[PDB]
DNA sequence: TCGGATGTATATATCTGACACGTGCCTGGAGACTAGGGAGTAATCCCCTTGGCGGTTAAAACGCGGGGGACAGCGCGTACGTGCGTTTAAGCGGTGCTAGAGCTGTCTACGACCAATTGAGCGGCCTCGGCACCGGGATTCTCGA
DNA sequence: CGAGAATCCCGGTGCCGAGGCCGCTCAATTGGTCGTAGACAGCTCTAGCACCGCTTAAACGCACGTACGCGCTGTCCCCCGCGTTTTAACCGCCAAGGGGATTACTCCCTAGTCTCCAGGCACGTGTCAGATATATACATCCGA
């Protein structure tokens, strides 16, 4: 019955998450998500495969970039977990609405 | 008569002088476009290419790699200084992140 | 048959070869160093051309490029761009 | 009225005093003269604590003419030393360091009698007079051993304070200096001037030194550069055309030529690829030398020169590289 | 039409992305939030990208335009052109 | 005929020379077993530099003139 | 022996300096300020006092800014005190630095 | 009086009291004793990187002057834009 | 024969000063025909937006003229403005009157 | 004797339509002036990389139309279309 | 919870000097006509995109100890407020003043524009080799001891 | 610290993009012209620029004292780690199909030239909205 204390299994995975880096999403939900998404603002949008993954590498960069300043939120709360009273602190300080 | 010698070897250089030139007057910039104006901008452009890709071969090294893939690019430039600076605006595909692990996760 | 697109690939290429002589590039890669030339150039042909407008030209010369690298590059980097483009322009001139 | 140690001509001084500004001016001066007089071979101060006092009004003409006097005596005491079975003086010797930083603001007070006119001056170009203290120029010259043969460049002397400074110190031949600018090149001549009055005033050895009024584009001084290991110019503000002009007039040098600059031509860090065999850093190491480096300058934060020195080691490694 | 692709973007993937990001700990709300977050902005870039191609009179989407619209964001992802 | 080089890396080079090859022929067999480009290599003959107008012979280069790797730097 | 207790001559202020906004800033030891910094990237520069009163204004505003998201930081930090940590937390989350 | 027209000291010009005039603007109720020192130093690089702008304006249109479209378009590069001077 | 080709488009900004702007500006080779028109009368909107907002705050604080302070006010207390203008300074206003939440005793 | 041209008596023509009974400090002027040409610069380079980003080489109506979709908030947005329509309409039938 | 006592808006005489309104003029803005070339459309043709079937399967979803952070308060000392002398430098408002900024008259470099001329530069064809991947085995934390 | 749990790396196997080479444009490049744009003399004039009187609000320190920061302590509860059980992810295959690039082919829209012209911008004006002195009620705080 081996099992880690957690912090381990975050910090082991997070290097690898760090270095194996393709997409961390998967990306038929998530093109899925886009078609839906896109369908309100217009019927019938055709995409280009290569748009879409566009799309999830920079959907993909922009939560990772948020998540960091996030996590800065939390560590200067003296909070080792997050809660999205951080998120909210992050996107009003980086003034996103 | 002569014959037709080139600008990139007339400026001494390796980027396209004719190619910023035609894009300088087609990019609508100004009514008219300088000499030594897309000459020094290749010039920059070269300077920049080979400050980036410079610190990508050094990654790649780093890696043991030959052909440059999109992580040694991203390496090179959120691991430098003043490209970091230059390019916080600027996301780059395929590249994923810097090893960031913030010290105070870390146990005793 | 296809169009004759641009590209920086061949300049890449050189550029590659001339700082590791045996180093390739992903063709991901390539793309990624055309977009990021291409993105460099707009903006300093922006800024060069608001310096034009903000100074009532006609004519962008490499005074306004090398004001607006000084403007857009930070520190050292800039410090030797403008060196870059001093000796380029040297070599072009005669 | 101050004579040389050797009974030479004295130092003669007018009632009123100079006046250059309110904060240390020439009243301050000259008694702080005596007090490096002080702080030379000591049979001055048992007058000097004698009614040489702190306390003492604006524009004391009795306290000039007891100090005057005293080291009359003081320098007539020296000569009863000297005259019996005793040699005077050793001739070449050299000033200390604060000594000689007093040296060198007694010619800035005593040559630069006009800073105002060197503060009206034309726009830009390296016409930027901007200049350093004594002490970082005496930690670089304490980081370069310039011999006889290392001799000093200064293209751009400004009033050359610096190459004075570099000829007191070192055990140098010669040192060469050359101006653009007007109002600081005539005033650079009354450095000139007055500071080997001035050495000849303190009977101690300067260098040799050619301060000149003109340019840097000649060949002459390509040759003079091909010549000459040791060089800085306090080039920050000069543009990267005259700069990467220089960086080609030093590429004609000679192995490990100590060069200082203010802002460099090439980073701390440099790398060499195929693509720099046309520039400047491939064959120099470039370090920094250390700043004051308490340095309320033009610049809060100090000022850190730097050190280019030649080698094309790194390229002919680079030329095994190439073989590989 | 779809439905339930928000929640489509899954705990895992939201995990995967946060442990890249050097997130320790998470918390519950945090998968909402962070949906939520990631709606507005596609919402924004992708409405930017519809402007485009529906400007080009085309009904495909190309990633020229999304790069478009990220540049308009001050963003501007390579890769493509 | 066989002169020499001596180095800044104190490669004493074998230079297979004949009186009838040019400057040019040795700064191009220096690019070969050497890797360098000739724009630059200046070699120290009593104080000149070989100009590939002329040949070894034509400077009555003697054998074992071990000459030296100067850089006239022409990239330039 | 009448005073007030801390707070209030806190917030009495807060909502005058909110509303009576002119500059908060004496001019001339900021202009000498201003002067002492251009001067060392060039030597003599004119100004304009238009333009070193805009460089007033825009500093002021700069810094309040500032201040309000540092403000943000401090309460979810849940502490009423700002720390010098709040503002390094906020220009790394704006991104200055 | 005087001698070259060097100014060596002006940071404390930003006075305690007028940090905590700004920061009372901001409404904060209580300021630890280090938000004197680090903010001088924040609003100093803030100010480098304005003044290098617009001394760079000034040097490009070769003059020797600090116009406020100097200031103006300097803070239009950094992305702060500022309006009521052009 | 005075023609005012922004009465001609029923408007206010002009249609000659704005062309010029744009042929000026190097924005394309050519500039279409209803653009500057379409521009001028966008300007229009957002300015009459901009000082109906004005306005309001000149009603609060009784003032017969605007002021920066009744700019500031405007441009801050609206909701889309504010997103359009978050990364735009107002000088000589001040801000919002804004007091937060655990300082009040 | 130079000229610096200021938008200012449009300004007073838009007050004058709006809100007629108040007036406005020349502060404030400059301050209404910087906005305009923030607002026109900024849509004139949106339209212009419009223009570059479709191969066309002249910019019309439905290009600053779409300029406008981009660049302001939506609703207002849609306003300021429907605005302009009208105006081009307007400028269609009394040509 | 309200006496004393505050600096808090409200109200009103008296400047005043910034702000709305003629003015005049001239100087950039509004029609007539060309034209030619961007651009709109007719046609089409390939090609990438969508959609579906099926096979695998990694990967996602519940769940369940458990253990580590969140969190509530305390108390204690600390630093941060506050009125107040003091003290200190700051602003307002006079002076000249001059250095630098804006307008003008060339004018000559000096870059748009067209036309030979062709060769660098891109679409496409093997190819092969750095890398993808897999499999084995040495190497390195680890977490309950 | 020792069994386990990954993990680094070594090496063998293959593979599909890079990449060198092949043909063939058309865009760069030479060589011309031809207008014209900023460039430099050269000039007025105004606007920072010291300076100082001279008052003066305000900063600076300082004894107090107090609300807060935070170390700490239970506590609790809720995410984490790994396990078992689904489930679309994903990879490839077939097949249409419409949509985006193309040629072709006019067409009409705007650049440009010329000419009138009127309205925008100094300019100068009155002039009156508000700033400020002086008194006057009052939301809140000290505290019993
Ligand atoms: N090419 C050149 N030839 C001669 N002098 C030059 C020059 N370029 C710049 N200068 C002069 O170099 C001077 C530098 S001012 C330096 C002051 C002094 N050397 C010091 O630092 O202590 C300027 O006055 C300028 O006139």
């Amino acid at each position: 019955p081996h099992r880690y204390r957690p912090g381990t299994v975050a910090l082991r995975e997070i290097r690898r998450y760090q270095k194996s880096t393709e997409l961390l999403i998967r990306k038929l939900p998530f093109q899925r998500l886009v078609r839906e998404i896109a369908q309100d603002f217009k019927t019938d949008l055709r995409f280009q495969s290569s748009a879409v993954m566009a799309l999830q590498e920079a959907s993909e960069a922009y939560l990772v970039a948020l998540f960091e300043d996030t996590n800065l939120c939390a560590i200067h709360a003296k909070r080792v977990t997050i809660m999205p009273k951080d998120i909210q602190l992050a996107r009003r300080i980086r003034g996103e609405r | 008569r002569a014959k037709a010698k080139t600008r990139s070897s007339r400026a001494g250089l390796q980027f396209p002088v004719g190619r910023v030139h035609r894009l300088l007057r087609k990019g609508n910039y100004a009514e008219r476009v300088g000499a030594g104006a897309p000459v020094y901008l290749a010039a920059v452009l070269e300077y920049l290419t080979a400050e980036i890709l410079e610190l990508a071969g050094n990654a790649a090294r780093d890696n043991k790699k030959t052909r440059i893939i999109p992580r040694h690019l991203q390496l090179a430039v959120r691991n430098d200084e003043e490209l970091n600076k230059l390019l916080g605006r600027v996301t780059i595909a395929q590249g994923g992140v810097l090893p960031n692990i913030q010290s105070v996760l870390l146990p005793k | 048959r296809k169009t004759r697109k641009e590209s920086y690939a061949i300049y890449v290429y050189k550029v590659l070869k001339q700082v590791h002589p045996d180093t390739g590039i992903s063709s991901k890669a390539m793309s990624i160093m055309n977009s990021f030339v291409n993105d460099v150039f707009e903006r300093i042909a922006g800024e060069a051309s608001r310096l034009a407008h903000y100074n009532k030209r006609s004519t962008i010369t490499s005074r306004e490029i090398q004001t607006a690298v000084r403007l857009l590059l930070p520190g050292e980097l800039a410090k030797h761009a403008v060196s870059e483009g001093t000796k380029a322009v040297t070599c072009y001139t005669s | 009225r101050l004579k040389s140690p050797v009974g030479a001509e004295p130092a003669v001084y007018p009632w009123p005093l100079p006046v250059y500004d309110k904060h240390h001016d020439a009243a301050h001066e000259i008694i702080e003269t005596i007090r490096w007089v002080c702080e030379e071979i000591p049979d001055l101060k048992l007058a000097m604590e004698n009614y040489v006092l702190i306390d003492y009004d604006t524009k004391s003409f009795e306290s000039m003419q007891r100090l005057c006097d005293k080291y009359n005596r003081a320098i007539d005491s020296i000569h009863q030393l000297w005259k019996g079975t005793t040699q005077p003086m050793k001739l070449n010797t050299r000033p200390s360091t604060g000594l000689l930083r007093h040296i060198l603001q007694q010619v800035y007070n005593h040559s630069v009698t006009d800073p105002e006119k060197l503060n009206n001056y034309e726009p830009f170009s390296p016409e930027v007079y901007g200049e350093t203290s004594f002490d970082l120029v005496a930690q670089m010259i304490d980081e370069i051993k310039m011999t006889d043969d290392d001799l000093f460049v200064d293209l751009g002397s400004g009033v050359g304070q610096v190459v004075l400074q570099v000829a007191a110190a070192t055990n140098c031949k010669h040192h060469y200096g050359v101006e653009k600018a007007d109002i600081p090149a005539k005033y650079a001549e009354t450095m000139d001037r007055e500071f080997r009055k001035w050495m000849k005033w303190y009977g101690k050895k300067h260098a040799e030194y050619t301060l000149e009024r003109g340019d840097f584009l000649s060949e002459e001084w390509r040759e003079r550069i091909a010549n000459t290991s040791v060089i800085f110019v306090n080039n920050f503000a000069f543009g990267p055309e005259v700069d990467h002009q220089l960086k080609e007039r030093f590429a004609n040098m000679k192995e490990g030529g100590r060069i200082v600059s203010s802002k460099p031509f090439a980073p701390l860090n440099f790398r060499i690829n195929s693509r720099n065999l046309s520039d400047i850093g491939t064959i120099m190491r470039v370090v920094e030398l250390s700043p004051l480096k308490g340095s309320v300058s033009w610049t809060g934060k100090p000022v850190s020169y730097y050190l280019h020195t030649i080698d094309r080691t790194i390229l002919e490694n680079y030329f095994s590289s190439l073989k590989n | 039409v779809l439905r339930d692709n928000i929640q489509g973007i899954t705990k895992p993937a939201i995990r995967r992305l946060a442990r890249r990001g050097g997130v320790k700990r998470i918390s519950g709300l945090i998968y909402e939030e962070t949906r939520g977050v990631l709606k507005v902005f596609l919402e924004n870039v992708i409405r930017d990208a519809v402007t485009y191609t529906e400007h080009a009179k085309r009904k495909t989407v190309t990633a020229m335009d999304v790069v478009y619209a990220l540049k308009r964001q001050g963003r501007t992802l390579y890769g493509f052109g | 005929m066989q002169i020499f080089v001596k180095t800044l890396t104190g490669k004493t080079i074998t230079l297979e020379v004949e009186p009838s090859d040019t400057i040019e022929n040795v700064k191009a067999k220096i690019q070969d077993k050497e890797g360098i480009p000739p724009d630059q290599q200046r070699l120290i003959f009593a104080g000149k530099q070989l100009e590939d107008g002329r040949t070894l012979s034509d400077y009555n280069i003697q054998k074992e003139s071990t000459l030296h790797l100067v850089l006239r730097l022409r990239g330039c």
